[PDB]
């Protein structure tokens, strides 16, 4: 959150539709790389949260990276699979009963989900 | 405003004469019991001084200017106030109005459009212009009061005042003395220095009236106009500082 | 006397003009989760529309700059975002219909 | 305090635009409208001709960059008169019975300071000798000599 902030203050000399990010996506994406580096063990040391003493083997570190991997690596074709959903139902490619045709069987496809329960085409995703 | 008063009536220049004054302190610095020669600007004696005399009778002409002035004023009912300076008195070059409202005494240097004879009209509304603009020096100077009644009778007062230029430079010297001609020695301290470098080459003589053009009138005044020479003098001084006596060179 | 400086005269007074309306409006946005009150809901409906009146009626004059002619690329850029219309391309009663389905939706 | 008004101070304007860079030490008041290009305007704000003076929007909850600031330079220059007003530096106590060093406006050298008799002027600065030497001074604070 003062990721955000830091970067608002040196754009404020720009004129105001150029005040954004680089991209669309910049604004939100600015802040999770020194959050990263404030989740380590090593500036923990510095700043005195944790023991001045913490012993830190390889089993340790598998923790912490299996953690950042949930709500970041993992979510990757995730984020690819409503997206070429998003994008090849507005250039007329699929008809009214190939609307729910195309969804698990793509979702079987990159992200490996087979759905439990089968779905009629009376029902949104 | 441009239409001055056609009821005036002129005297011819007689010329009048000054035997012992004139004197003013040439320095800023003072000295005690000297005798000093310093050379600036001033008046020879014995010389010839243009007599006026304002009674329908008014005396205002048009003089140039050159070297240097005097204006030695002699009133009763107060008419002689101040004096309009110019070197074509007009809005095509700068003007230097000096003038009483009975409030203090107004100096600005702006460019007013003047007529032919401005006149001073207690004191109702003062328009002796029909614009203004472009104004460069502002002064406030020790405010004054005064009763504008007329009266004629004998002359209980002397006003004096020096109009002179050197280097752009107007200083004003003023000895206020009590007592047609009155005699005796005056020292003239220094006042007020103006510091406005304009070209000033002609004057004409402010007359205020007291009681729509026809009812006004005016008591008795007179005032002296005279020329002055860069002439080499000596100085005298007391214990108390006051000059009681100059010696002009090349007189005797 | 070129459209280069015709381009810059316009978007200077979109600037200053921008500063003020955007920070009138996000002044009672940021009390809009600080407090929920009956007062400051009708400043949504006041102070909302200010931002959607004036967007449309600096695009009522800018669609007629070219893009063609534009040397210098802060302005291009600057431009094509001015111009991209959004929601306003419709006639009326298509417009309405889209104004609608999204209070529905939220 | 004294500038800043809640819901906006409109009083103010600033100039924008300008044809060319201004010369040092000119104002220019303009009711003409600027002309960015070849089209002529008649003084009508039209199509890319456009009025020049940007109002200020005035609020005291901006911050730093943002705020207001009243600034006033002075000028110093030289001319043919003479240097006007000039400047205090405190001054230290005046003793007695000492020969001491003169520091003035106008005078320096030394001397021991005794009382006068003598009648002053207002106006003055610092009185003579026939030897040629300054024999006394004015006080411009209290006035005596």
């Amino acid at each position: 959150e003062m990721g955000h902030i830091q970067y608002d203050m040196a754009y404020a000399a720009q004129p105001f539709l150029l005040r954004n990010g680089a991209n669309e996506g910049f604004h939100e994406a600015v802040g999770e790389i020194m959050s990263l580096s404030a989740a380590t063990p090593k500036h923990l040391k510095s700043i005195g949260l944790l023991s001045p003493d913490f012993q830190e083997d390889n089993e340790t570190e598998i923790n912490f990276l299996l953690k950042q991997a949930l709500t970041i690596v993992g979510t990757l074709p995730f984020t690819y699979m409503l997206e070429k959903w998003r994008w090849m139902v507005f250039k007329g490619e699929i008809p009214k009963d190939q609307w729910m045709k195309k969804w698990w069987e793509m979702k079987r496809e990159i992200v490996g989900v087979v759905e439990p329960v089968p779905h009629d085409e009376t029902y949104c995703d | 405003q441009c239409v001055n008063l056609t009821t005036r009536t002129q005297l011819p220049p007689a010329y009048t004469n000054s035997f012992t004054r004139g004197v003013y302190y040439p320095d800023k610095v003072f000295r005690s019991s000297v005798l000093h020669s310093t050379q600036d600007l001033f008046l020879p004696f014995f010389s010839n001084v243009t007599w006026f005399h304002v009674i329908k009778r008014f005396d205002n002409p048009v003089l140039p200017f050159n070297d240097g002035v005097y204006f030695a004023s002699i009133e009763k009912s107060n008419i002689i106030r101040g004096w309009i300076f110019g070197t074509t008195l007009d809005s095509k070059t700068q003007s230097l109005l000096i003038v009483n409202n009975a409030t203090n005494v107004v100096i600005k240097v702006c460019e007013f459009q003047f007529c032919n004879d401005p006149f001073l009209d207690m004191e109702s509304e003062f328009r002796v212009y029909s614009s203004a603009n472009n104004c460069t020096f502002e002064y406030v100077s020790q405010p004054f009061l005064m009763d504008l009644e007329g009266k004629q009778g004998n002359f209980k007062n002397l006003r004096e005042f020096v109009f002179k230029n050197i280097d752009g430079y107007f200083k004003i010297y003023s000895k206020h003395t009590p007592i047609d001609l009155p005699q005796g020695f005056s020292a003239l301290e220094p006042l007020v220095d103006l510091p406005i470098g304009i070209n000033i080459t002609r004057f004409q003589t402010l007359l205020a009236l007291h009681r729509s053009s026809s009812g006004w009138t005016a008591g008795a005044a007179a005032y002296y106009v005279g020329y002055l020479q860069p002439r080499t003098f000596l100085l005298k001084y007391n214990e108390n500082g006051t000059i009681t006596d100059a010696v002009d060179c090349a007189l005797d | 006397s070129t459209i280069e400086e015709q381009a810059k005269t316009f978007l200077d007074k979109f600037n200053h003009e921008a500063e003020d309306l955007f920070y009138q409006s996000s002044l009672a946005s940021w009390n809009y989760n600080t407090n929920i009150t009956e007062e400051n809901v009708q400043n949504m409906n006041n102070a909302g529309d200010k931002w959607s009146a004036f967007l449309k009626e600096q695009s009522t004059l800018a669609q007629m700059y070219p893009l063609q002619e534009i040397q210098n690329l802060t302005v291009k850029l600057q431009l094509q975002a001015l111009q991209q219309n959004g929601s306003s391309v419709l006639s009326e009663d298509k417009s309405k219909r889209l104004n609608t389905i999204l209070n529905t939706m939220s | 305090k004294l500038d800043s008004k809640v819901s906006g101070n409109y009083n103010y304007l600033y100039r924008l635009f300008r044809k060319s860079n201004l010369k040092p030490f000119e104002r220019d008041i303009s009711t003409e409208i600027y002309q960015a290009g070849n089209k002529p305007c008649n003084g009508v704000a039209g199509f890319n001709c456009y009025f020049p003076l940007r109002s200020y929007s005035f609020r005291p909850t901006y911050g730093v960059g943002h705020q207001p600031y009243r600034v006033v330079v002075l000028s110093f220059e030289l001319l043919h008169a003479p240097a006007t007003v000039c400047g205090p530096k405190k001054s230290t106590n005046l003793v007695k019975n000492k020969c001491v060093n003169f520091n003035f406006n106008g005078l320096k050298g030394t001397g021991v300071l005794t009382e006068s008799n003598k009648k002053f002027l207002p106006f003055q600065q610092f009185g003579r000798d026939i030897a040629d030497t300054t024999d006394a001074v004015r006080d411009p604070q209290t006035l005596e000599i």
